[PDB]
């Protein structure tokens, strides 16, 4: 499968990373 | 995979269902990711 | 200032609470994303 890892730049946005490798 | 995809000019209640969309279909994930993405570039 | 925490470890509708309060609480995101580094970290 592949997901997405959820990050976030502290200040002000929120946003997505894929991750499977 | 391993690309970095933000989503800040999603509101909470639609990124809500995106969220909810990858949960259900993980296999979709990365063209559900590029699916937000629209928004998120429309809004941007 | 801001560091970029990755959280992978929550649960989908964790996600939709979380960033329901940043937008919702944009001035407590500090706290509210303080919470999801624990959250992340409890469920890692």
């Amino acid at each position: 499968q592949r997901l997405a890892n959820f990050l976030v730049h502290s200040s002000n946005n929120f946003g997505a990373i894929l991750s499977s490798t | 995979g391993g690309e970095i995809v933000y989503l800040p000019n999603l509101n909470p209640d639609q990124l809500c269902a995106f969220i909810h969309s990858i949960h259900d279909d993980p296999s979709q994930s990365a063209n559900l990711l590029a699916e937000a993405k629209k928004l998120n570039d429309a809004q941007a």
